[PDB]
DNA sequence: TTACCTC
DNA sequence: CCCAACTTGGATGATTTCTTCCAGTCCTGGTAA
């Protein structure tokens, strides 16, 4: 390795906002309130110690509440459907290194990302991230809906429709006039992500149809313990509007985590995909599958670069014959960062 | 090394010389030279020429008849007339004065005698007892006498120093007349009215001196112009004098009074409050 | 040379503002935000140490989060577009030295500038100039938009209107009715530069046609690592208007990094420019291109002056005879700085 | 009427 | 009036700290031959 290594973000949202219309104005916000609530005293520690005696605890002091203050967020009454909408760009800049001080690192690393360029591959990255797009993965624990319609119109002038994306699965075989789709959108990005001096756009709605009076899940704020026992302990992320009015959304980055979610090539075994991490990090189990101690890790793997290039240079391309470390690295490369002080 | 000529210094402790009188003959006679003209205060041959020099010696004897205990020059070199000697005051349990110390002896006449007056006037420990060379010729005192014989001094001549350098010491140790130039402040004192004439003590302003670098007490510094003109504590001290600084943390009723330029040196040791005997006064 | 010699700097802007307007009032100034975000432990040295086991990290101790502050802006809900604007001045300020301690370099230097203005040579220095201020390459990371248009008007009396600049290379040819602009500009500035009390300004507008919420790119703050853990670690630069609102803006000197990049007469082989630099310092790779060790760099090229003038004199001119040396160094003495201490 | 000296 | 006020997992990685030349006076001492 080297010094100075970086590769820079090639594919990124913008922020996601709720809104609905009315018969007389176009565009009205979702707004949040905030409200004092009367809770339980529950939960280890409440009556425990070490699991040993618990405590000396008189039985009519855990009848009494615990009061705490929250934020929180419902649709009113007589709205039908709900709105979401945000941008998306996406930039052929995975094919040169945004810093490298090394002449050797640097063709190296050009070389490979054209011997995969030629060979396909493209095609299945594409593949991946337009599929999460399409089912919808990024409304996270919104999708509960009684039908969710989505629409996107892009920059070269296409439209696409799913009529009602609340069944299409990871892994199965869309409903024919969706599979479709995929594959013409495909097309579209899989030649964003690799032709440069094309300037292209995505442009994502999706329509909510909703319960009477249903909840709403938007960002919560990363806040230090309160001190003052009157600011909200659970905080939501609001976006101020041009006339001052404010509206919840999705963080840019939190939509991107579930867009990048397509990471099932370890243990031979595709199970659920996970983030891509160069480390593998499972966040619902806390733990990591491609420890350091297994040589699967992202550094152990760009070291190797020396030999793919050569296998890829000898094989036909259009086949079968690309393996799970060629696709892991060029994900990764995808998701650029910091690779520096090797 | 200077830092002989720093222990020999009148704001340094006292040495002692004790079985060594032959080399303290030797070094004080050196002391004599200007700095310049002289590469060691140890060179026995110097001493043995200077000590033949009756004129040089002469010069040096003649600074013994203004050696003091007192110095009425002190604040301002314009005051001319006698010299001051004075056995320390009774102890009064509640003042610091020079009651509690030993005896020791200055000098200060006309500025040009500040290497030729080292000879006689340089103090040391002697006998477990502070003194200098002119006491212990003055009184017989018979190993210095055989040591400066030795070092080449004709018994004659010896003979009659012992007598000229006995008289300097014998006479004027109080003033005739009070001169133009000093202090005189009037009070009350056993129904009647006196006028008083302060004076500083040289033995306690010279430990005041060594006492507030050690201890590590608050002071500030006093400058003199010609320090050669005010006396051999000064002029060693490079007319820079040090005093202590402590200032305050900062029936008929007198409220609102203001005083524009008052004197904040109470007396030549200590800087801070105005001095009571003022308040008194007013 | 000597003690003491310094030229000006001849040519300058002022800084960079970016707002919108909305249908009651003209100038509402972009603003900036600040939040708090969790990332991800990884990269070297994170798992590894000197590239051996990777020390002694238990499986789980990798999946946690890695809080950071920062300050982040986007553009707020239905602004159709953007506005960004800046002067410039020109001064006619190369042909003399600030300060010189020696009359004999002095009256080579004078000799010297001269010589060049009438064989011809300022106007390939307008032209380079010129081409960069219409490209629009001062908006750094801004660039891709749905749509650039730059207007720009002067103090004689011109107006240039490039309708969509966001494909003009530096080497090529310029579409019909933008390559005539490119000539008339170059003509009012080789002036400016060249004949003194000529008091030209001019005010350079662009619009950008963005997303729906597109994230901004203004000036960053050089900071210190911070260890109190409030402070953002990525702090922005704005501005504070005669109202109080603040603004983000693009920082004086970077709008001039940009348009002084003008630099492609090394090696015998164009590639790209770089930034007009006395040692050729190159920013991507790391290093220097007129590394003293080659003689290429402006203090050998200095002192042989004398005969540079001589051939300048002899030579006929009004052709493309002048060589690279005399280009640089006219282009070092336009970016003027301190050249003692010989 | 002249000069001689303190870290 | 009256009774309560919350457990948890976590707080960064890279490399650089500049230069040229200057630093004003004058009036303000006792003492001796």
């Amino acid at each position: 390795l080297c010094t100075h290594l970086s590769y820079s973000r090639s594919l990124s949202p913008g922020k996601a906002v709720f809104f609905y219309k009315t018969a007389e104005s176009d565009f009205v916000p979702l707004r949040i309130e905030v409200a004092k609530i009367s809770g339980q005293k529950c939960g280890y520690t409440e009556g425990f110690d070490a699991n040993l005696k618990p405590k000396n605890i008189e039985r009519y002091e855990l009848a009494y509440s615990n009061p705490q203050t929250i934020e929180a967020c419902y649709v009113p009454p007589n709205v039908d459907e709900l709105y979401c909408r945000f941008s998306l760009r996406v930039e052929a800049n995975s094919m040169r290194p945004y810093v490298c001080s090394n002449p050797d690192v640097l063709r190296v690393m050009i070389g490979l990302a054209q011997a995969y360029q030629r060979l396909g591959g493209y095609n299945e990255l594409a593949r991946r991230y337009s599929a999460n797009v399409l089912r919808g993965i990024w409304l996270w624990r919104n999708q509960y809906t009684q039908g969710t319609k989505i629409e996107i119109k892009t920059s070269l002038g296409s439209t696409y429709h799913i009529p009602d994306a609340r069944r299409l699965s990871w892994s199965g075989d869309w409903p024919e006039l969706e599979q479709k789709q995929l594959e013409q959108l495909t097309s579209e990005m899989a030649k964003a992500l690799s032709q440069p001096d094309i300037f292209w756009f995505a442009d994502v709605t999706a329509s909510l149809k909703t319960g009477f009076c249903q909840e709403i899940f938007p960002s919560q704020k990363f806040t230090e313990r309160p001190d003052d026992h009157s600011v909200a302990s659970r905080q939501l992320a609001t976006v101020e509007c041009s006339d001052g009015q404010l509206a919840a959304c999705i963080n840019p980055q939190k939509i991107g985590a579930a867009l990048q979610k397509i990471d099932d090539w370890w243990a031979n075994d595709a199970d659920l995909p996970l983030r891509v991490h160069e480390y593998g990090a499972n966040h619902e189990a806390l733990t990591a599958l491609r420890h350091p101690a297994t040589g699967q890790d992202f550094y152990h793997l760009l070291t190797k670069a020396e030999q793919f290039v050569t296998v890829l240079e000898s094989s036909e391309g259009g086949g079968v014959e690309l393996p799970g470390e060629v696709h892991y690295l060029m994900a990764v490369l995808v998701k650029g960062g910091l690779f520096q002080k090797g | 090394d200077r830092q002989l000529r720093r222990y020999l210094a009148p704001y340094s402790a006292e040495i002692g010389v004790d079985g060594a009188e032959k080399m303290a003959l030797v070094v004080l006679l050196n002391l004599t030279l200007k700095r310049d003209r002289v590469e060691s205060l140890c060179d026995e041959g110097l001493a043995r020429q200077l000590l033949s020099d009756e004129g040089h010696i002469t010069n040096c004897l003649h600074t013994v008849r203004w050696l003091h205990t007192h110095n009425l020059k002190y604040p301002d070199a314009r005051v001319s007339g006698e010299r001051l000697i004075i056995n320390a005051p009774p102890l009064i349990p509640g003042v610091i004065s020079s009651a509690g110390l030993p005896m020791r002896m200055g000098w200060a006449h006309d500025s040009s005698d500040i290497n030729l007056a080292k000879l006689f006037g340089t103090s040391f420990r002697y006998r477990d007892d502070s003194t200098n060379l002119a006491l212990q010729l003055v009184a017989r005192s018979k190993t210095w006498e055989q040591a400066l014989i030795g070092l080449g001094l004709t018994q004659q001549q010896l003979d009659i120093w012992c007598q000229l350098l006995a008289s300097n010491l014998e006479n004027n140790t109080f003033p005739t007349v009070v001169s133009p130039f000093s202090k005189q402040v009037r009070f009350l004192y056993q129904g009647n009215y006196c006028v008083v004439t302060p004076v500083v003590s040289h033995a306690l302003l010279a430990q005041l001196q060594n006492v507030v670098h050690e201890k590590k007490l608050q002071c500030t510094y006093i400058h003199h112009d010609h320090p050669a003109s005010v006396g051999s504590l000064v002029g060693a001290l490079g007319g820079k004098v040090a005093v202590l600084d402590y200032p305050p943390p900062v029936y008929l009723h007198l409220s609102g009074l203001t005083v524009y330029d008052a004197s904040a040196l109470a007396n030549p040791y200590l800087c801070g409050i105005p001095s009571l005997s003022a308040l008194a006064g007013f």
